[PDB]
RNA sequence: CCACCAGCCUACCAAACCCUGUCAAACUCCGAAGGGUCCCAGGUGGAGCCUGGGAGUGAGGGCGCGAGCGAUAACGUCCGCGU
RNA sequence: AGAGCGCAAGGGUAGAAGGGGGCCUGACUGCGAGGCCUGCAAGCCGAGCAGGGGCGAAAGCCGGGCCUAGUGAACCGGUGGU
RNA sequence: UCCCCCGUGCCCAUAGCGGCGUGGAACCACCCGUUCCCAUUCCGAACACGGAAGUGAAACGCGCCAGCGCCGAUGGUACUGGGCGGGCGACCGCCUGGGAGAGUAGGUCGGUGCGGGGG
């Protein structure tokens, strides 16, 4: 989880999502990643589900980062209404993901270790993703 | 069915929009007291014969033709010319 | 190392693509011809190279000339090279990112902590006479909170810097555990 | 010309020591004196109208010109006025007049301060400039308790053409301002 | 609204007219603006009646 | 410092281009668009006289006669700093009518 | 300085109490006050 | 741990700044594809312009992509270009 | 140019629209070329013309306000005049 | 024909900053006097009116440097007219043309006409 705490606007546009990552696809940081393969929104309960069951398995573990954040407001009507008469609640605090995009990577684990949590931390999330070290991502700031 | 609590809103309003854009350009003859240019903040700054008034609205003093010009430390320049 | 080179013609590249040549461009000064490889030897061979070594393309045109890489776009999606620049060298004091090696085991690493790393590739003006190769980095005694920086590095007698030379080159981090379960709150 | 005592001095006296010490091989570079603008700006000008002006005209009324009311610029709910127009009395002081003024001054102004311990040396802006300010109006010589309602301090400002430290500092101690230590 | 009001001045030298507006609330004691009537050149103005 | 253009309160028409410093008077009429002046008189860069304001006059005169060779009849004196102390040749008998 | 309603000049002592006698130029022409 | 006032220290909080990446309909340094309109040119078609009598028509719907809304549900509704 | 530019924000502005002073009163009169806009109606823009007026040494600006909100056709009747 | 400067204008920062070197012989600028013209919500600073001695630091004009700042090719890709499949959708692919910024190379502290004076 994280978010703003006051931004701007309360609710927004659902928009259309397509694809190429925008931006973010090497390191910098880890020196193991996990990388999306859809275009879908990242709910922040998820993602703390992953940073749970990351820091979780891998105890006293060393530094984890998240290189996105979920600051996309989700519109959700109360239950058992009728069309029109408004909209939804800043429900689901959400991200923009798309494939290519490294949610997130770790530094100073082991390998097996970098392995199965950031397995099983992807298994958990909407979706299904990429497990990769470090060497191409060389080069790209 | 079963409805209870719902709600309103306060937005179902909006501003009457108003044609705003540039008429005339080089290549058209504009022949004194013809608007080419709607607008609010200085867009297009005056010239040659060309005219603004009490809205920053570009329009014709001549029977010239119109046509354009960039000055960067000054503004956006047009320019009616016509003929000698 | 060694690596083939050929020159491109003007073919669009999505042939070059889906058959199995890279394509890329190459310079000096003002030459900028095109040009390409072949994927496979051409990333097995870089894997041992970067903008770290220094490389060799031999060219079926009478001339073998030696490059350094420089920036490589990507296909973002499905994430791989799709293509690549080379810096043709010279002699004249050249401005890249020089790696530096970790080395050191202090009370920040061991007693828990985890190694920063910034910068392994670190801008410096060297003369492409002289070739850094392993810049050593102390960490030898440094703790958590702390970190290593500035011309603290080595600075080879042959190579110049010109960064900062402030910028942090690495740092040691506090560990997690379920301590972070507390934060949870 | 306004011929006084720290003039004829400085005319003499400053061409030796300040060329021989300091080395100026430059008859017009030489960065000697510059503006002296004299400043009381309270706050207090809430209202009282310029009753409370009347006041800040005396001190110009001591300097031997007249001033100009120079005031506030924002909306200060605190301490009331807003807008911008209180008590931020200014006068400028140049040449031969600023010349009477630190005449007065560091000839019989100075001494009766009650912790006048030394003229406070850490007061330096560092480009030709010194600012202080100080406890007592009738510190000054032509103002007797006859005028006095509490207390009314001065900021003292004098830029300098100088642009170091040293320079101004003997330019004080070579136009008589006595420091601390 | 009125508060500012609105009142029309007219020139002495009988009658002629102008259309105006006021502000009662600020100090507006009385107006004699100068002005130009129908007939002649620009001469006095005294204001009148709502 | 005194831009504004007070030359775009000159783009009126027809333009009188100068400046005043120390020594010398620039006086000079110019015809704008291609900024192809026309006429120049000056107080000793003229080799007149030393004392700005004699000068002036007689310049501005001197000017006249130069301005009214040249079929040129009215324009405006050109300065920001001009401030106005006339110069009251202020080139206004000197050919303009100026004032 | 100009103006008209300026306060003035004219000169001024100083009648120390040490016995000096300095000549000063300010406003009012009765100064004298310490050292 | 002192006063004329300062020191000093931290696996604390944080203004700002530098770097590391980063997000945006109501952010925009750059900015297309495109549409728009004048100028010259071709284009003979139930093109077009102009005045004049007769209408009807104003619940529309689907698919197509581009946005809203819905839950990136609805043989759902809401607009736009396209049929 | 992040200040301010009445009020909401947009656009715009320090080569002024902002802020200081002096004379004033063009929130002018009789007309309006030709254009914005558009179902009608209403709204939007203004050259120039002539009467005279204010400031400007002048060249010259002035038919309210930096603009977009502050509005109500007609029928009825009040009131002063022709 | 051109050299140096002054008045000036055009390009719109590759024209700007900063560091630096140089000029006052005509100039420019400080300077100089504050009686006169004149003004400052206060200042002869500013605008001035009258100008001998001096100065070339500051003002600026010319030169050298890129550190900052501005420009940015060329390869490739994004997205896209128009055409056509594939997927339950979320969405992906191909041709035809169109073609960015991101950045790398590298560029750049100037370009220039009217008028005036001295040589």
């Amino acid at each position: 989880m994280l978010m703003p705490r006051r931004m701007k606007y309360r609710k927004q546009q659902r928009g259309r999502l397509k694809g190429a990552t925008k931006g973010g696809d090497y390191v910098a940081f880890g020196d193991y990643g996990l990388v999306a393969l859809e275009p879908a929104w990242i709910t922040a309960q998820q993602i703390e589900a992953a940073r749970v069951a990351m820091v979780r398995h891998f105890r006293r573990g060393g530094k984890i980062f998240i290189r996105i954040f979920p600051d996309k407001p989700y519109t959700k009507k109360p239950l058992e209404v009728r069309m029109g008469k408004g909209k939804g609640n800043v429900e689901g605090y959400v991200a923009v993901v798309k494939p290519g995009r490294v949610m997130f990577e770790v530094a100073g684990v082991t390998e097996e270790q970098a392995m199965e949590a950031l397995r099983i931390a992807g298994h958990k999330l909407p979706i299904k993703t990429k497990i990769v070290r470090r060497d191409a991502y060389d080069e790209a700031q | 069915a079963h409805k209870k609590g719902l709600g309103s809103t306060r937005n179902g309003r909006d501003s009457q929009a108003k044609r705003l854009g540039v008429k005339r350009y080089e290549g058209q003859v504009v022949r004194a007291g013809n608007i080419l240019v709607r607008q609010r903040g200085t867009r297009f700054k005056p010239g040659k014969n060309v005219g603004m008034g009490r809205d920053f609205t570009l329009f014709a003093l001549v029977d010239g033709v119109v046509e354009f010009q960039d000055r960067g430390r000054l503004g956006r320049y047009v320019h009616v010319r016509p003929l000698a | 190392y060694r690596l083939k080179a050929y020159y491109r013609e003007g073919e669009k590249p999505s042939a070059l693509r889906r058959a199995g040549k890279l394509p890329g461009v190459m310079y000096n000064r003002h030459l900028n011809r095109k040009v390409y490889v072949d994927l496979v030897e051409f990333d097995k061979v870089f894997r041992q190279a970067s903008i770290h070594h220094v490389i060799v393309l031999e060219l079926p045109d009478g001339q073998s000339l030696p490059t350094l890489v420089r920036q490589v776009n990507l296909d973002k999606r499905r994430r791989r090279p799709e293509h690549v620049d080379f810096f043709v060298l010279s002699d004249e004091p050249v401005e890249m990112y020089v790696p530096l090696r970790f080395v050191g085991t202090p009370a920040g690493v061991r007693a828990g902590g985890v190694l920063q790393e910034i910068h392994r590739d670190i801008l410096v003006k060297v003369s492409p006479r002289n070739i850094p190769e392993f810049i050593e980095v102390d960490v030898s005694g440094l703790e958590i909170g702390d970190s290593l920086h500035a011309s603290d590095l080595k600075l080879p007698p042959g190579v110049e810097l010109a960064v900062s030379p402030e910028e942090t080159i690495a740092a040691v981090v506090p560990p997690e555990d379920v301590e972070k379960l507390a934060e949870e709150a | 010309p306004l011929d006084v005592a720290l003039k004829r001095k400085y005319y003499e006296e400053v061409r030796p020591e300040l060329i021989r010490r300091f080395g100026y091989q430059n008859v017009w570079e030489v960065p000697r004196l510059e503006k002296v603008v004299i400043n009381q700006g309270l706050g207090e000008a809430k209202e009282d109208a310029r009753i409370l002006e009347k006041a800040a005209q005396e001190l110009a009324l001591i300097t031997g010109q007249k001033p100009a009311v120079t005031r506030a610029k924002k909306s200060i709910s605190n301490f009331k006025l807003r807008k911008g127009m209180p008590i931020g009395l200014r006068v400028t002081l140049r040449r031969d007049r600023m010349w009477i003024f630190l005449e007065k001054l560091l000839n019989v102004a100075l001494p009766r301060i009650r912790d006048f311990r030394g003229l406070n040396p850490n007061s330096f802006d560092g480009r030709g400039n010194y600012n202080l300010g100080l406890r007592e109006q009738l510190i000054f010589p032509e103002i007797t308790y006859d005028m006095v309602d509490a207390l009314r301090g001065m900021d003292i400002a004098v830029v300098t053409t100088a642009e170091t430290d040293e320079e101004a500092r003997a330019l004080l101690e070579l136009l008589g301002f006595p420091f601390r230590k | 609204v009125r508060i500012k009001l609105l009142l029309e001045c007219t020139e002495c030298k009988r009658r002629n007219y102008a259309t105006e507006k006021n502000k009662r609330n600020t100090p507006n004691k009385l107006e004699l603006r100068k002005y130009c009537p129908w007939c002649r050149k620009h001469t006095v103005h005294r204001e009148v009646k709502i | 410092k005194f831009r504004v253009r007070n030359r775009i309160k000159r783009t009126g028409r027809l333009r009188l281009s100068v400046f005043r410093s120390l020594k010398h008077i620039y006086a000079q009429i110019i015809d704008d668009e291609k900024g192809v002046t026309l006429v120049s008189a000056s107080s000793l860069a003229l080799k007149l006289k030393g004392n700005k304001t004699e000068v002036a006059r007689q310049v501005g005169r001197a000017l006249a006669e130069k301005a009214l060779a040249l079929g040129i009849k009215q324009v405006a004196f050109d300065r920001g700093p001009y401030k106005y102390h006339g110069r009251v040749k202020a080139l206004a008998e000197g050919a303009r009518e100026g004032g | 300085m100009k103006e008209g309603i300026h306060p003035k000049l004219v000169p001024a002592r100083i009648i120390c109490g040490c016995g000096n006698v300095i000549e000063t130029y300010s406003t009012k022409p009765e100064i004298y006050v310490e050292v």
